[PDB]
RNA sequence: GCAUUGCUGGUGCAGCGCAGCGCGGACGCCCGAACCUGGUCAGAGCCGGAAGGCAGCAGCCAUAAGGGAUGCUUUGCGGGUGCCGUUGCCUUCCGGCAAUGC
């Protein structure tokens, strides 16, 4: 369109004016809309766009950047913050045989992230792990678990349907401290936070064994729900760490900024796949513009900042270097200004071939020659004469007069 | 739903019904296509009471639901195949257990195929849904070939008179296209004995899943096809709106509802009965 | 239910192949030579009686040698790579039809 160029200078112009809800409201509504399209809660969202409020008008104003694009920096740094405070809060092992409680709904990914946990504790963290699974209810949920100790070379606990979910847990731990394990990974069932009878179940076992590390596991894709999960999995559970799964799909991940708002509690791990391989310690700054979306945006941004950085460092570098206050730079400024002069030195102070044969010989200089008169020698000074017209005399005697007014300029001013 | 009966029509309670709306992951250009319909419908026959909202509501959702209404009819083939796909964890195997003790509810010999050959202990679990039922299961030691593995359930299907066979797939995220073209490779040698099977391409979506069910939809039917839905895991506070979104872009036939993890918790989809249990206050 | 036999299929090796990762080069982008590359040559230098030239330094532009960030691009090389493809094969492992026996 024809107004499309005209609307775009309009908004491009350097916006040195206080960041207002004017500039805001109408860009404002390009990230509710990617938030919502991301699948992060309401609650979340509306105390989110209050919270960014208070840090985009409060004396957080560029001159440079369009006034829609220097608030999404506000948006994205208080993302990561709000999103892993502590990156890479590990599971605690400075106790006596430590328990790893795994609790979420159904089909999470909880007994794939024991066997990912058992290779990580095993390999990277080298301690003596320990599987049991409470899971008495999905069919052969417990060979699952049993295949999965196997694959990693982890000793498992073993379990019937028959036995009560209460008593494996407790009789699990009982061996783990007779075996002096060092983690005893705790596998449990699909559990609906709605039912108030398995959800009994997982209350008591988490009270029969006294978990150092309750880790909630939620998958990556799910959507508004996550509110009513996150508020009733923390308030009727004291979880210690979040591990999300599904990461590796396509889906932005948007309740992981979900849950680690509601339950405050953080994030500790990411499973990027199927295999045992596939466990990677959290991260919120890659998982933060990946819940954003306008990465086209961002990449601007960061591009403008830097070729403005560089600029801004450079330009003051060379300013900093000829801070010493003399050079041949400023004694070729001091020839033109007083050959400038109508009247001349000449008539003034009671030759002239001097000053005009002294202007060529520095003007056949390099920038770096002019800077710095020490680097000048042989060579270098062969070079002046050839081109200057002059002899290798004239350029030492020009040098000679110059040392002696940087020796004459450093005394007085 | 009853506090909207004693409240006056204005701009407020737009934007408590868009909330709403939003909460029970519908979408963005689902949610605010249906708010153009109500702003419109509030101007055409120009009513300003509460009772109207509610109605209008339930009208315009009712009328996407109306085109994916249409049942599953397992009768006639011999062997009719019914491909389960879908990505990982979202009920496929429980569902497969639900569905054949449905179908021998309506008197028709099913059998099934452990085609989950990546997964540990899957051959194992589906198993245990074929001693539920009393009904054969064909399979084979996980690392085998979940292609030819099916391929071979069919040749028995056929061989042993069976009117329906359902056929168990890995959790795989449309993303992995080694995995995508693995489901696609699965069909291929399918039609080595029948070429009108699969006869149905069921798609297990979770209630809980939000934005990610409308590449879910995409992918899964740009690779195999698919001919049918099953919303599972809908027992919970998950509403699962986003199969409106589905329904309004690809028009693929929902099937059942898993409502639990028992056998006889799974009923046939029914429209009318699913919008009046999206704003069920209840507790 | 178990064995024998036929056919067929998967695993399982093994060899090619792809995908991939690592390292080396292309191509390209950016940076880039006081002088010993070129263009332009301010100032200044030179030849001639003048007119006109010649030579050429800085700067600036281009750019060998050579760096640097990186790439649904290209290739060579190598793997305690591989939810891929393929041919070949043997010991067992496991399936699918079919024939017999307890
Ligand atoms: N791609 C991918 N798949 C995952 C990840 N984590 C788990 N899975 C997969 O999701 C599916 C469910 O995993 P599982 O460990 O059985 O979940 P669960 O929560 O124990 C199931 P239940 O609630 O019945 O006990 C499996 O197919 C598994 O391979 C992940 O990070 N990425
Ligand atoms: N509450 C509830 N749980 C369900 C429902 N359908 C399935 N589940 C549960 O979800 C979990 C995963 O079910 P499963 O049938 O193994 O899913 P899947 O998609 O085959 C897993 P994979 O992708 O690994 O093969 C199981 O714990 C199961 O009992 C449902 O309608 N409600
Ligand atoms: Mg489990
Ligand atoms: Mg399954």
């Amino acid at each position: 369109n024809l107004t499309d160029r005209l609307s775009r200078t309009l908004r491009n112009i350097s916006g040195r004016g206080r960041l207002t809800e004017d500039n805001v409201k109408d860009t404002l509504r390009e990230v509710r809309m990617a938030l919502l399209e991301a699948d992060v809660a309401l609650p979340v969202v509306r105390e989110f766009i209050n919270r960014v409020k208070e840090k985009a008008v409060g004396h957080e104003v560029n001159k440079s950047l369009t006034p829609g694009q220097e608030f999404v920096k506000i948006v994205r740094n208080e993302l990561v913050a709000a999103m892993g405070e502590e990156n890479q809060t590990l599971n605690l092992a400075a106790q006596p045989p430590a328990v790893v409680l795994m609790a979420g709904l159904q089909g999470a990914g909880k007994t794939t992230s024991v066997g990912k946990l058992g290779k990580f504790l095993r390999e990277k963290h080298k301690k003596k792990v320990l599987v049991v699974s409470a899971d008495v209810y999905r069919p052969a949920a417990i060979k699952q678990l049993e295949t999965l100790a196997e694959q990693v070379g982890v000793d498992f606990f073993p379990s019937d349907v028959g036995q009560k979910p209460v008593d494996i847990v407790n009789a699990a731990l009982k061996e783990a401290k007779l075996k002096f394990y060092d983690v005893l990974l705790v596998d449990t069932a699909g559990r609906l936070h709605v039912d108030e009878a398995m959800m009994d179940e997982i209350k008591q076992v988490h009270a029969s064994i006294n978990p150092v590390e309750t880790l909630f596991v939620v998958d990556a894709m799910t959507g508004q729900d996550a509110a009513n999960t996150a508020k009733a999995f923390n308030e009727a559970l004291p979880l210690t760490g979040v591990v999300l799964t599904k990461v590796d799909g396509d889906a932005r991940g948007g309740a992981a900024l979900s849950i680690r708002h509601i339950t405050g509690k953080p994030i500790k791990f990411l499973g990027v796949g199927e295999k045992t391989e596939a466990l990677e310690p959290f991260h919120p700054d890659r998982i933060a513009s990946r819940i954003l979306g306008m990465g086209d945006v961002l990449s601007l941004i960061e591009d403008i900042e830097s070729k403005v950085d560089r600029a801004q460092a450079e330009k003051l570098a060379s300013k900093l270097k000829k801070g010493d206050g003399f050079d041949l730079n400023d004694f070729l400024e001091q020839l033109r200004q007083m050959k400038n002069m109508g009247g001349m030195a000449s008539l003034m102070g009671k030759d002239d071939k001097v000053l005009v044969r002294m202007e060529a010989i520095i003007n056949s200089m390099t920038m770096k020659e002019r800077a710095k008169p020490e680097i000048i020698k042989g060579s270098r000074k062969r070079r002046i004469a050839a081109g200057s017209g002059m002899q290798v005399q004239d350029v030492n005697r020009l040098l000679k007069q110059f040392d002696d007014m940087q020796r004459m300029m450093k005394k007085m001013k | 739903i009853s506090l909207f009966r004693g409240k006056k029509i204005d701009d407020d309670l737009f934007e408590e019904l868009e909330e709403q709306l939003l909460i029970a992951d519908v979408g963005v250009e689902t949610t605010r296509k249906i708010i153009t319909n109500l702003t419109e419908g509030a101007s055409r026959k120009q009513l300003r009471d509460a009772e109207a909202l509610y109605g209008l509501l339930k009208e315009e959702m009712g009328e996407i639901l109306a085109k994916v209404d249409e049942p599953l009819n397992v009768e006639g083939k011999a062997p009719f195949v019914i491909l389960m796909v879908g990505v990982n964890g979202v009920g496929k195997t429980t569902t497969i257990g639900k569905l054949a003790r449905q179908f021998e509810q309506q008197g028709k010999s099913v059998m099934l195929a452990a085609g989950d050959t990546f997964r540990a202990a899957a051959v194992e679990q589906l198993q245990v849904w074929g001693q539920r039922n009393n009904i054969p299961v064909i399979a084979q030691h996980t690392g085998a070939d979940s292609a030819s593995v099916i391929f071979d359930a069919i040749q028995a299907a056929k061989a042993r008179n069976i009117d329906v066979l359902i056929a168990d797939t890995a959790g795989r995220l449309q993303n992995k296209s080694h995995l995508m073209e693995e489901l696609k490779k699965i069909v291929r040698v399918m039609k080595k004995l029948d070429v009108e099977a699969p006869h149905e391409v069921m798609l297990t979506i979770d209630a809980s899943t939000g934005q990610n069910a409308v590449s879910q939809a995409k992918l899964f039917h740009e690779a195999v096809g698919l001919t049918g839905i099953t919303l599972t895991k809908l027992d919970g506070t998950a509403k699962g709106g986003v199969i409106f979104s589905v329904a309004d872009q690809f028009g693929i036939p929902i099937r059942y509802i898993g409502v639990g993890e028992r056998i006889e918790d799974l009923r046939p989809f029914k429209a009318d009965d699913f919008i009046e249990a999206l704003f069920a206050r209840e507790d």
